[PDB]
C-alpha cells in the first residue's frame, strides 16, 4: 500500500516512499506539493473581458 | 512541477496598440508583461511559487497559549489550570489566521512542558518524575473543580499522559465546525432581536483543555508551565481581505485605536542628497 | 499626513517653466517606508527573498477638460539619483499622456545581478529609484480648479516569487489578550 | 461603444450612459442552491419578480470635506416591501445581489469615489471595552457616516477613514470586489455580488453579511460658479432570493 | 374504507377518520391562468408554500339555539401570514380554495350543520334605504350571526335564518357546493372551491368572491349529563394562489 | 406530579368557548425537561451534536363514544412563541381527528440554518416550540366521562443521526459502590 | 460506506391516503416520513450513522477501580492490595453497560501507575526506580497472604511487570464467559430451592488482581496507586433495555431509592413570558 | 499478508495499510467501520405487516 512519488529538488541538475500508518485522514502529513494557482477571480474579475491591446473603455 | 512565467522577446514597435494605456477603474488589474513597454530578450525562467501556497504558510506550530499550574498550594485552584480554547490571544498566528475570512484545516497539537523547582527552605529532596495529564472536554462536558475531583477519570473524554524527559506529546484533530469552514470573522449578533454580543464570540464554542498533576501532594512545591503549540495542516482557505494595521486589544473583539496609515518621509521628492 | 486620507493625494498642478520633480521613492517593497504597509509590502514582509517584475499604475483624479504629459522614469543603481529631467530620460522611462484612458502602468523591469533580491535592507542587493517629472504642465480652461490629484497603485507581474519564510517586522505585543 | 448599459431585473430598468465595466464578485454568478449544497428539508419559496428588483436608497450629499458612508446589506433592505417581508416571515433566507451606485457631475468638476464591496466587515469600536448599540452599526437605508480624525463617542463605531472602521490599511481595502467613481470617465459602479457565508443558509436579521463602503479618495473641488450639491444615490436589487421556514412575524 | 381521508397543502395535513366524500365546486378543481384567459401583461408571482396551506379560523360555539354563521373568504384571511402580507402588496389576486370544517361529538348527540359555499352572496340590510358598515358583512376569522327572528338593528344585514341574509328560500340554498355535518355519521366537511367570477383576476379587498354559510337544520340535542360545549371549528387553505401588480402597502 | 404516573398524563376535556393551548414544549431533545429522560433523551445526552427529524405521536385514551379535534402545530424560531390558534396556524401544523384509528403523528420537519444542532442549550442552534389547540371541543354523550388523557410519544425519523461522544450529565457519584 | 436516506420531493395531495393516522396499540413505529404530511423538496443527504454503532460507543477506555498499596509498613496486609474483578464499581462504564442485557466483547486492560512520597522525617533519600508486579489470579488459584509470600512466582499465572518512568503496561484478553454471552443481568437465585443470593452476583465469577512492589522494605514509606482501565472491544451486544433513572448504591445488587421521572416545569403551557 | 482498506473520510471532496502482528484474534484492534444496521426486529417487529397508506387496523 505504498506511493512513491519525487522529491523537491532544483532546476539544471528523488522518489521518496510514504506509507500511512493510521485509520483516518486527519493524521496524514501535510500537502506540501499543490504548486497551483488560478488569479482570474482577482485579477481580471469583470464582465465582458477585455483584449489588453484595444483601448477597453475605447 | 509548475514554474512561473517566461519572458519572450520583442522588438520595436509603431502602431495603434496601446498596452500601457488602461482604465483601474472596472476593477480590474492590467495584465501588462515586460515585454509589452519595452524591449527584452528571452529568459528561461525557472523559479517555482512554492513556498508561498496556502499550505505551506499557515502549517508551521505556533505558541498560542502558556499555562501554569503548581503541585502543592494551600488553594486548590491554582494546583490546576484551564483554558477556554481560542487562537486569538497570540498575535503572530492571529494576525496570520486573518488574511482570510473562513478557513477549513486540520489541526496537529504539540505540548512542551517544563517543571521548575520553586523557592522554599526544603529544595534538597529526591523527587521522582512528575507525570502531567491533559484532559480536553468537550463543549458541554463535565467540569472538574479539584486535583482530586472524580471528573478526571476520562471514560469518554480524550486524554494524554506524559512522563518527565519524553518526547513532547502530539495527537492530530479533524475539522470541527459545525458550519462548513471556520469563520475568523462574524459580522452579526448573538440573539435575534440584534442585541447581546457582537463579533466572532458567539461561533467560538470550542471546549477547553484542564491540565494537572498525576502525582500526590509532594513535599516541595514545583512550578509547571506547558506551552500549546497548534499547527494547521490540510488548509482551505477563501475569500482574502486585507492585513491588520493596528495593534489588538482583546480577544473577544477586534477593537482598536487609530494608528497611522504608514511611516513619514518628511520629503516628497528624493535626491542624492541626506536620503 | 499619515493620521488622515491625505497620505494617498499627490499633490500636481500647473507650474512656471517646466521640467519639475513630482514625487519619488525607492524600489524596495518591504523596506521602502512608502510600500512598507501595501498588501505587497505585508505579503512581502513575510518573506525574505523575493524576484520578479513591478507594476506601478497612476490614475489621473482631475478634471475632464485638464491635459498634461509625465515622466515616468525608473532607474537601475550604481549612479546616485538623477537630479534633473535630462538624467531621468536616460532610464527606463514612459512619456504618458492625459486622455479619456485615464490611467498609465509603468511595469518595472527585473533588471538584477542575482535571482533573488533580499526584502530588509542591505549594500548588496538594491534595486533602483522610482521618479516623476513634469514633461508638459498641466494646462486647464477657464473657471477650472488647477491643482489636482494622482493616485498611485502597485502590484507584482505573472514571473514573481517569494522564497524564505520569517516573521513579520510589525507584530509587537507584550502581554497576552484577556 | 461599450460605455452604454442597460439592466432589467423585474419591473425596474436602470440605463446609463458612462458606465465603465461590472465587476461579478469572484467570477461566480448568483445562483439557487442545489440540493447537494443544501441542508434543510422543506421547500424554498421562490418569489422571482416581487423580490428580485431595484430598491433606490436615500441620496447622500458629498461636499468638499465629506469622509465616507456605509450601509449594512442584509439590513438596509428591512423596509423595502415584499423583500422586507420576506425577510420578517421567514427564517433563512439566501440571496445574492447588484448594486449599482449613481453619481453624476460635469466635465468642469473634479473628484474620485471608491465603491467597495466588502464581506464580514466586523467592525471596532469607539471605545475599547465598550458595546456598540444596532442604531449605529446599521440605521437601514439611512447611512452612517465616517470621520476624519478619531472619533470618541458613546457606543459608536471607531469613525477614521485611514482605518475603514476594520483597522486596516484603506489603501489595502482593494482586495474586495470594487470599482471607482472618477468623475472624468465615470457616471455609474455596477457591482454583482453572489453569496457569500460559511453556511448555505443564514438568518437575516441576526447576521450582516457584507458592507457597501463609498469612500472618496481625491476630494470633491470645483469653482466659484459650479454647482455645489452633487448627490450620490444607490439602487440594490436582490438575485436568486429564496426563503425556508416560514412562521410568524417579528425577529427575538 | 374509504371515510378515512389524509389531505397534504404544504407544511400542513389534516387526517380525518369519520370524514363522507369531497365536493370538488362545479367539477373543476383548482388551476393556474392560462396565456389565452390572461389579461395582464406582466409576471405574476407564484409563492406556492409560503401561500397554499392551511389557516385555522376562530372555533365558534354551538348551543341548543344558535342559529348559523357567516365568513367572507377573500376577506376573513387579512392577517393570516404571506397570503395576507402577498394580499396587502399587489393589485390583483387569483386562487382557489379548500375548506374543511370541524364538529365532533359522541354517539349520544345528535344535530345536524349545513355547510354551503355561496358565490356572491351580496347580502341586505336590516333597514331597506340604509347603509351596510364593512363590520357587520365581514369581520375577518370572528364570525357574524344570523338571528332567529327579523332583526332591525342599525347599519346591519337583515339576520334571519330562513331567508340567510339574502332573501331566498333556505332550503333552496342547495343549489351551491355543499355538504353536512351529521352528527351520527360525519364529522367533516371538505369543500374544494376553484375560482369562480366575471373577470379573470380581481382586487381582493374591494371584492368578495364567496360566502361560507354553516345553517343547523336540526337543532343541537343532548341528556343531562353529556357534554355541553361542541365548538366548530373552520380550517382553510388557498390553492394555485397567483398575485399581479406590485405597489405599495395599503388599502385605500 | 414527577412522584406518580400522572407525569404522562395530558388532561383534555370539554371547553367553554373553544380554541385554548393543550400543553406545549420546546424541541429540545436532550435539554428540554420534558424529553430529557426519554429514550430519545437519553441517547441524546450521551452525544454533543444532532441531525434529522423527530416523530411525535399522540395516542387518545378517552372513551368509544367522545369526538374532538385538535391542532398540533410546529413554529419554527425567530419569532416568540404563538399567543392563540390564529398564529399557531401560521407554521407547520395537522389537524387531527379522533376516530377509529386512534393515533396521530406529527413528524417535525428537520429545518435547519446547519447540518447538526447542539444537544446542550445555545442561542445560535434553537429549534423551535411544539404546541396544541383546540380545534373543536370534545363533545361526549350523557352518561359518559368528560375527562379524558392523551398519552404522547416520541422517536427519529430514518434520516436522523448524532455526532460527537462525551460524558452524561446524569451519572453524578461520589464515593465507590462497596 | 452507508448513507442515510434521502428526502423525496411531494406534491399536493387529496385523497384516502392516511400516513398520518396510524395505531400506536400494536405495539409498531410508525415509518412516517416528513415527505407524507408536507411538501418537501429533494435534499440529498450525506449523513453517516458511523460515531453511533455499538462498537464506536463503547470502545473507550474507562477507569474501573483505583488500587492502593504502600512499601513500608508495620502491617503487611497494606503493603498489597486486591480487587475481586467487575465493572461495577464506577456508575459511567456500568451505566453505559447496562443499556443491553447480554454482551459479547474482548477486553483490553491499560494500568496507571503513580508514586507518592509519603510524609516522615527521613524524606531527603535516593530511592531507585520502582518495579511493581501485577497477577492475575484465575478463579480457584492459591492466594497470596504476603509481600514474600511463595505464591508470588507467577509458574501459571498471567503477570506483568512495569518500572517505573515506562509507558503504562497493556495486554488484551479473550472472551471468558463460560455461557455464550457476559450477563449483564441475572434474574434468579443461586440455589435451586431458590434461596441463597438473588441477582448478578453468581455468575460474575472472574479472577482477581494483586498488587506489590518487587523491592524489599525501604527507608521511606511511599504510597502507590494504580488505575485500572478497561476497553471493550470486539463487541456484540443483545436485546437492549432503558437507562437507569436512579442513583446506584452497591456493587452486588440492583436497589435504590425511587427518584422522580424528570425534572418539573411548575406550567403546563409554555408562552412568550418568562419561560 | 497486509490488507488495504479506505480511510474515514467527508462527502463533497486514503488507503491506509494494515499487518496483523500476534498470533490471536484478540489481539486485532476495534472493528470500526461496519455501519450497517437493521431496525426491523424494533420498529415493526408484528405479524401481518402493514402498509403504511391503509388504515391499518382498517
Ligand atoms: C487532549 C487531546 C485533544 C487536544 C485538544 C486541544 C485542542 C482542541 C481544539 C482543536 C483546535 C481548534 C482551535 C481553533 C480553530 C480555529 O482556528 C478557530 N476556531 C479560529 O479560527
Ligand atoms: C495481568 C494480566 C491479566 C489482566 C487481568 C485483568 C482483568 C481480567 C478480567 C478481564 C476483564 C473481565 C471484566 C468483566 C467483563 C464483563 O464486563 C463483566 N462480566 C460484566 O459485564
Amino acid at each position: 500500500g505504498a506511493q512513491v512519488s519525487t522529491q523537491k529538488t532544483g532546476a539544471h541538475e528523488i522518489h521518496y516512499t510514504n506509507i500511512n500508518y493510521y485509520k483516518d485522514a486527519a493524521s496524514n502529513s501535510a500537502n506540501r506539493q499543490d504548486f497551483t494557482q488560478d488569479p482570474g477571480k482577482f485579477t481580471e474579475p469583470v464582465k465582458d473581458i477585455m483584449v489588453k491591446s484595444l483601448p477597453a473603455l475605447n | 512541477v509548475v514554474r512561473v512565467a517566461d519572458t519572450m522577446p520583442s522588438g520595436p514597435s509603431n502602431s495603434e496598440s496601446i498596452p500601457a494605456l488602461t482604465a483601474a477603474e472596472t476593477g480590474h488589474t492590467s495584465q501588462v508583461v515586460p515585454s509589452d513597454t519595452i524591449q527584452t530578450r528571452h529568459v528561461r525562467n525557472f523559479h517555482v511559487r512554492s513556498e508561498s501556497s496556502v499550505e505551506n504558510f499557515l502549517s508551521r506550530s505556533a505558541c498560542v497559549y502558556i499555562v501554569e499550574y503548581k503541585t502543592r498550594d494551600d488553594t486548590p485552584d491554582k494546583m490546576y489550570d484551564s483554558w477556554v480554547i481560542n487562537t486569538r490571544q497570540v498575535a503572530q498566528l492571529r494576525r496570520k489566521l486573518e488574511f482570510f475570512t473562513y478557513v477549513r484545516f486540520d489541526v496537529e497539537v504539540t505540548f512542551v512542558i517544563t517543571s521548575v523547582q520553586d523557592d522554599s527552605t526544603r529544595q534538597n529532596t529526591d523527587t521522582p518524575a512528575l507525570t502531567h495529564q491533559i484532559m480536553y472536554v468537550p463543549p458541554g462536558g463535565p467540569i472538574p473543580q479539584a486535583v482530586d475531583d472524580y471528573n478526571w477519570q476520562t471514560s469518554t473524554n480524550p486524554s494524554v499522559f506524559w512522563t518527565e524527559g519524553n518526547a513532547p506529546p502530539r495527537m492530530s484533530i479533524p475539522f470541527m465546525s459545525v458550519g462548513n469552514a471556520y469563520s475568523n470573522f462574524y459580522d452579526g449578533w448573538s440573539h435575534f432581536s440584534q442585541t447581546g454580543v457582537y463579533g466572532f464570540n458567539t461561533l467560538n464554542n470550542m471546549g477547553k483543555l484542564y491540565f494537572r498533576h498525576v502525582n500526590d501532594k509532594t513535599i516541595s512545591p514545583i512550578t509547571s508551565k506547558v506551552r500549546i503549540y497548534f499547527k494547521p495542516k490540510h488548509v482551505k482557505a477563501w475569500v482574502p481581505r486585507p492585513p491588520r494595521l493596528c495593534e489588538y486589544t482583546h480577544k473577544d473583539n477586534v477593537d482598536f485605536e487609530p494608528k497611522g496609515v504608514t511611516t513619514s518621509r518628511t520629503q516628497l521628492t528624493i535626491s542624492n542628497s541626506t536620503h | 499626513n499619515v493620521n488622515s486620507l491625505e497620505a494617498y493625494r499627490i499633490p500636481v498642478h500647473s507650474v512656471t517653466e517646466t521640467g519639475a520633480q513630482v514625487f519619488g521613492f525607492t524600489l524596495q517593497p518591504g523596506a521602502d517606508t512608502v510600500m512598507e504597509r501595501t498588501l505587497l509590502g505585508e505579503i512581502l514582509n513575510y518573506y525574505a527573498n523575493w524576484s520578479g517584475s513591478i507594476k506601478l499604475t497612476f490614475m489621473y483624479c482631475g478634471s475632464a477638460m485638464a491635459t498634461g504629459k509625465f515622466l515616468l522614469a525608473y532607474s537601475p543603481p550604481g549612479a546616485g539619483v538623477p537630479k534633473n529631467r535630462r538624467e531621468a530620460m536616460l532610464g527606463t522611462h514612459i512619456i504618458w499622456d492625459i486622455g479619456l484612458q485615464s490611467s498609465c502602468v509603468l511595469c518595472v523591469p527585473w533588471i538584477s545581478q542575482t535571482h533573488y533580491r533580499f526584502v530588509s535592507k542591505d549594500i548588496y542587493t538594491d534595486a533602483g529609484f522610482i521618479t516623476c517629472w513634469y514633461q508638459t504642465s498641466i494646462v486647464v480652461p477657464a473657471e477650472v480648479q488647477n491643482q489636482s490629484v494622482i493616485l498611485c497603485f502597485v502590484s507584482a507581474c505573472n514571473d514573481f516569487s517569494v522564497r524564505l519564510l520569517r516573521d513579520s517586522p510589525f507584530v509587537r505585543q507584550t502581554a497576552f489578550y484577556q | 461603444s461599450d460605455r452604454v448599459r442597460s439592466i432589467t431585473l423585474g419591473n425596474s430598468t436602470i440605463t446609463t450612459q458612462e458606465s465603465a465595466n461590472v465587476v461579478v464578485g469572484y467570477g461566480v454568478w448568483p445562483d439557487y442552491l442545489s440540493d447537494e449544497e443544501a441542508t434543510a428539508e422543506d421547500q424554498p419559496t421562490q418569489p422571482d419578480v416581487a423580490t428580485c428588483r431595484f430598491y433606490t436608497l436615500d441620496s447622500v450629499s458629498w461636499m468638499k470635506e465629506s469622509q465616507g458612508w456605509w450601509w449594512k446589506f442584509p439590513d438596509a433592505l428591512r423596509d423595502m416591501g415584499l423583500f422586507g417581508q420576506n425577510m420578517q416571515y421567514h427564517y433563512l433566507g439566501r440571496s445574492g445581489y447588484t448594486i449599482h451606485v449613481q453619481c453624476n457631475a460635469s466635465k468642469f468638476h473634479q473628484g474620485c469615489l471608491l465603491v467597495v464591496c466588502v464581506p464580514e466587515a466586523e467592525m471596532g469600536a469607539a471605545n475599547i471595552n465598550e458595546k456598540i448599540n444596532r442604531e449605529h452599526l446599521s440605521n437601514g437605508e439611512v447611512a452612517n457616516t465616517f470621520s476624519g480624525t478619531k472619533s470618541s463617542n458613546t457606543n459608536d463605531v471607531q469613525q477614521a477613514v485611514f482605518n475603514a472602521g476594520m483597522g486596516v490599511a484603506v489603501g489595502n481595502l482593494t482586495i474586495f470586489p470594487h470599482q471607482w467613481i472618477n468623475l472624468r470617465t465615470n457616471n455609474c459602479a455596477t457591482i454583482v455580488m453572489p453569496y457569500i457565508n460559511s453556511v448555505p443558509m443564514d438568518n437575516m436579521f441576526r447576521h450582516y453579511n457584507f458592507t457597501l463602503m463609498i469612500i472618496p479618495f481625491a476630494k470633491l473641488d470645483y469653482a466659484a460658479g459650479s454647482s455645489t450639491y452633487i448627490p450620490i444615490t444607490v439602487t440594490v436589487a436582490p438575485m436568486c432570493a429564496e426563503y425556508n421556514g416560514l412562521r410568524l412575524a417579528g425577529h427575538q
